[PDB]
């Protein structure tokens, strides 16, 4: 507590790189 | 008498005296006749804040003694784990060497200090640097029995350090003191961590303005380019960081830099619905008009999200509000898709088209049908969205809302006057994917129609 933050698996994980991603375009084709 | 009672002073953890002693102008680097400076003293006795004050005052933090021992040596071999902690975070050497080669670690592994042990594998201690004997940690763990560090130190293995770096770690808690301990040590402000990721861009998420100005200060750059593309200013925009996002901008940031996924910071800003970071980032010269990998202007974004004002912002500088991705999909279809209709209804009445063809044909109306958005399904008819219209297979909104089972779809459909008995390229009526999905009730609501 009050000191994960200083490990870099943490800040990875604060900083969110997949929010910096175009994760996709999602058409959810009716047919099959 | 004078270094002789400042000496003492650090011996004892009188910190008043030391400090009127330094303020008379004892010399802060004055140590005993062992060696051992006020630091050292400091450091044997577990003195946290006088450890913290002196090298405030800008002690050599590398001094070693007449043994070669430096202050995280002393440290390390007396087990004290806050003196050790606040020393790294200084930016002692945790892989210094004494004359005789004992390292920090070995000073704490062959004295069963399991805290010291795990703190200074974490932060990059090499467990191989062996002493003129030959010996290792982990040789001198196993001689003297300390079992409990030798299970840490072979579970650690070759992990490396899973710390931070220093400057990394002063940048999070806007420490501007330990920062320009550690620029004075080490005068790069652009150290890397394991991620790849400058200080800068920590000060950037975190909106820390002092550091911030401290590391530009230094020549920290402010469009550093990781791998990935992510500069501080798209860290700022994205995490709405409107002071740190002036800041940037002021010290020469630069407002079109792209990340790997081709966003923008204006991508960045639009996405989280930053009104006034994106208007800020406009009024700079950033591009309304990029795209990303898959084509997504920053409307489409903002359009995402949910983001009503902030589209009505891009729709203010003149965004394009009929623009395409690569899928065909204008901002409308996104707000369909997501089921916004307040960002479908602003669309609406500034002008976009409510009969855009997706690369499938499908308009906004059948994509509405599809995800059971029934508010985007009224906005878009009542906006004039043709009821009839056809995709390439000739899917009626009414197919595609008889087929997803959608009961309220179905039933306002069916009161605004579509007809059920359309066909598609197959011949297959609404009636076809009600029974063929086994959706009874919009099965039945559509028999009691002329279906």
């Amino acid at each position: 507590e009050e000191l994960q933050d200083d490990y870099e698996d943490m800040m990875e994980e604060n900083l969110e790189q997949e929010e910096y991603e175009d994760p996709d375009i999602p058409e959810s084709q009716m047919e099959e | 008498d004078a270094a002789t009672s400042f000496l003492r002073a650090a011996r004892s953890g009188n910190l008043d005296k030391a400090l009127d002693h330094l303020r008379n102008g004892v010399d802060i680097n004055t140590c005993n006749q062992n060696g051992l400076n006020g630091l050292h003293l400091a450091s044997k006795e577990g003195h946290v804040k006088m450890v913290v004050e002196l090298l405030h005052k800008e002690i050599i933090l590398e001094t070693t003694t007449k043994k070669g021992n430096t202050a995280l040596h002393i440290a390390a071999l007396a087990g004290q784990d806050e003196v050790v902690r606040e020393l790294v975070n200084y930016g002692a050497n945790v892989n210094a060497q004494s004359q005789k080669g004992f390292t920090p670690l070995y000073m704490a592994a062959q004295e069963n200090h399991l805290e010291v042990v795990k703190f200074l594998l974490e932060n990059g201690a090499n467990q191989n640097v062996a002493t003129e004997d030959g010996f290792t940690p982990l040789a001198v763990a196993l001689q003297q029995g300390h079992e409990n560090v030798v299970a840490h130190l072979i579970n650690y293995g070759t992990k490396g350090k899973v710390r931070l770096p220093a400057l990394h770690i002063a940048a999070r808690n806007d420490d501007t003191r330990t920062a320009a301990v550690l620029l004075q040590n080490d005068p790069n402000p652009d150290v890397l961590s394991k991620t790849g990721f400058t200080p800068l861009h920590i000060a950037a998420h975190y909106e820390n303005l002092n550091v911030a100005q401290l590391l530009l200060n230094r020549g920290a750059s402010v469009n550093f380019t990781p791998q990935n593309g992510i500069t501080p200013l798209h860290i700022a925009s994205r995490r709405g960081n409107v002071i740190m996002v002036r800041l940037l901008l002021d010290r020469g940031a630069q407002i079109e830099t792209k990340t790997k996924d081709e966003l923008t910071p204006l991508h960045c800003a639009a996405r989280n619905g930053h009104v006034r970071i994106s208007e800020i980032l406009l009024d700079h010269g950033a591009p309304i008009q990029a795209k990303t990998k898959n084509g997504l202007s920053p409307i489409h974004m903002a359009a995402q999200g949910d983001h009503l004002d902030c589209v009505r912002l891009l729709l203010q500088y003149d965004a394009e509000i009929d623009d395409i991705t690569l899928d065909h999909l204008t901002p409308l279809h996104v707000a369909a898709h997501c089921g916004h209709h307040r960002v479908a209804k602003v669309l609406l009445d500034k002008g976009a088209k409510p009969n855009s063809r997706a690369l499938n044909g499908f308009t906004p109306l059948h994509i509405a049908c599809k995800k059971n958005h029934v508010r985007v399904m009224e906005l878009l008819l009542k906006t004039g969205a043709s009821i009839d219209a056809v995709t390439e297979s000739g899917l009626t909104p009414l197919h595609v809302a008889s087929f997803m089972g959608h009961l309220p779809i179905v039933k306002n459909l069916l009161q605004r006057g579509a007809s059920p008995n359309v066909s598609n390229v197959k011949v297959e009526t609404p009636l076809h994917m009600a029974a063929r999905a086994g959706h009874t009730e919009v099965a039945k609501y559509l028999l009691q129609n002329k279906a």
